[PDB]
């Protein structure tokens, strides 16, 4: 996360960390949507141009963590993966269309003050909140800068980072990049004319873009950190997988596959 | 339309 | 069925359930 701040304790209790098991390496973010289902980005698990094809046994998740500078005994939890589902039309060849995956946990987690699931948007939340200029919130332990920067560094922070960023109108998203954008994506970030800065970056993939409903005061996961070009460049915007658009897939996997 | 590949 | 998730989803024990606001959530609401 670039130009974010340290999270308050319990501020993002749906935050999930996706680690490589051998050796232990933080790969991506993720989010908790029940005691046993975690959302992430497909590319965190499967990306053939890089010979990446992680199986259930390659990975583990950590939940309820605030700081990497401590084992948070009695608070943080771990699970191995029972099953991975990648969207069957995830487009790794071209543009990461449908950059979404579900992971089912071998050890369902007990909810606590630090561990709690996020909502998925209903139609009303999507229509009302997915508007240019409306801000959502992005969280992660990924890189602090695109490139090593004096007096900041680059790579992973100790404390979970948080940044609030406005949704950007589709034509501006489209015009910002030569990569082909689709309706299963949106973009967010400040424009050069707004002065404020901030973005996701490498390592934040799979983390949630959440918005708080003014109607019922619940948090809803609208996006998944998916891709960008650099981080926090002027005239560039982070790209997010559009959770609502892909929700019927999520529901079918959870409702039907067991 | 509203949802990807649905119905 | 799953729908939008479980009955208590999206309500944080240490914030919403205690009627406490986090330090930046007002920035979101002001954008709406
Ligand atoms: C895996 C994720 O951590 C990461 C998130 C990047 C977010 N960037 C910003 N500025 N918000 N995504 C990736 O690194 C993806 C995986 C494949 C390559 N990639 C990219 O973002 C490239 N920089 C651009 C790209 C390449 C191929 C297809 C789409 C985008
Ligand atoms: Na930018």
């Amino acid at each position: 996360i670039v130009e974010g701040s340290d999270a308050e304790i319990g501020m993002s209790p749906w935050q999930v960390m996706l680690f490589r098991k051998s050796p232990q390496e933080l790969l991506c973010g993720a989010s908790l949507i029940s005691d046993r289902w975690v959302l992430t980005a497909a590319h965190c698990l499967l990306y053939p141009p890089w010979d990446k094809n992680f199986t259930e046994n390659d990975l583990l998740v950590r939940i309820g963590k605030h700081s990497r500078t401590r084992y948070e005994r009695n608070i943080e939890k771990i699970s191995m993966l029972e099953k991975i589902y990648i969207h069957p039309r995830y487009n790794w060849r071209e543009n990461l269309d449908r950059d979404i995956a579900l992971m089912k946990l071998k050890k369902p987690v007990a909810f606590s003050d630090y561990i709690h699931p996020v909502c998925l948007p209903d139609r009303e939340t999507a229509a009302s909140l997915l508007q240019a200029g409306y801000k959502g919130r992005v969280t992660g332990w990924g890189n602090l800068k695109e490139t090593w920067t004096a007096n900041v560094g680059k790579g992973q922070p100790s404390v979970l980072q948080v940044v609030n960023l406005p949704i950007v109108e589709r034509p501006v998203c489209k015009d910002s990049t030569r990569i082909r954008i689709t309706d299963n994506m949106f973009c967010a970030g400040y424009k050069p004319d707004e002065g404020k800065r901030g973005d996701a970056c490498e390592g934040d993939s799979g983390g949630p873009f959440v918005m708080k409903s003014p109607f019922n005061n619940r948090w809803y996961q609208m996006g998944i950190v998916s891709w960008g070009e650099g981080c926090d460049r002027d005239g560039k915007y982070g790209f997010y997988t559009h959770v609502f658009r892909l929700k019927k897939w999520i529901q079918k996997v959870i409702d039907q596959f067991g | 339309d509203l949802y990807d590949y649905y119905p | 069925t799953f729908g939008s998730g479980e009955a208590d989803c999206g309500l944080r024990p240490l914030f919403e359930k205690k009627s406490l606001e986090d330090k930046t959530e007002r920035e979101l609401l002001e954008s709406y």
